[PDB]
């Protein structure tokens, strides 16, 4: 659930709407 | 029972020692243990008896480095103790959080991470480890960093390397950085807030 969000971001590069994504 | 206390008191009042001795209704071992048992912020206490009618008491307290969960406190060496909030609330300390046996583990993180962040003048206001061992930090400027379970150091370096470009970005659009989520291979997601 937090576990899910974590996977959502790390495995798929998902985001919440209204956030800015930067890659390094 | 005339009383002379030595030691670096910060939390223990005289009346705590008076009411621990009065509590028994004597022997130097019994009262040392009883001071221990009634004052949970005492780490060491030695009670030497002394003629005329004196009890000379040496007090060593725990010294909090942080609040622990909320009601409790943790010292540099991993000791978990509690002070009644009345005596604690003028203090400004970092907040550590963890599941109940984990102080030493959270503190170890807290040190490593706070130390890294210090090297570029970011300071840790809160650090929270979850049961899962996911880590969420709060900087003094109230930016929350979401570290997840992985390489927390590597993700924290990302934040530092990437912070300037966020601060000019925040400046431009006239908005504060609310959080930075580093649960990514190589990236970071940034949540914004209106300025206060």
């Amino acid at each position: 659930q937090e576990a899910l969000e974590e996977r959502a971001r790390n495995e798929l590069s998902l985001t919440r709407p209204g956030e800015t994504f930067y890659r390094l | 029972s005339k009383l002379v206390l030595t030691g670096e008191r910060h939390y223990t009042r005289n009346d705590d020692i008076r009411q621990s001795i009065l509590a028994l209704g004597q022997d130097v071992n019994i009262i040392q243990t009883q001071i221990e048992q009634r004052l949970p912020w005492i780490k060491q206490v030695s009670v030497r008896k002394q003629w005329p009618d004196e009890l000379k008491i040496h007090l060593v307290e725990y010294v909090p480095i942080a609040r622990w969960n909320d009601q409790h406190m943790v010292d540099a060496e991993g000791n978990t103790f509690s002070v009644p909030p009345e005596r604690t609330s003028k203090q400004v300390l970092p907040m550590l959080y963890g599941p109940e046996g984990s102080a030493n583990e959270v503190l170890q993180g807290y040190r490593e991470m706070g130390q890294m962040l210090a090297k570029d003048r970011f300071t840790l206001k809160e650090a929270a480890m979850t049961a899962r061992r996911s880590w969420q930090l709060t900087l003094n400027n109230d930016i929350k960093l979401n570290l997840g379970r992985g390489d927390t150091m590597k993700r924290l370096a990302r934040f530092v390397e990437l912070y300037p470009v966020l601060q000019q970005q925040a400046q431009t659009d006239g908005k504060r950085i609310s959080y930075v989520d580093l649960r990514y291979d190589s990236g970071a997601a940034v949540g914004w807030a209106p300025l206060p």
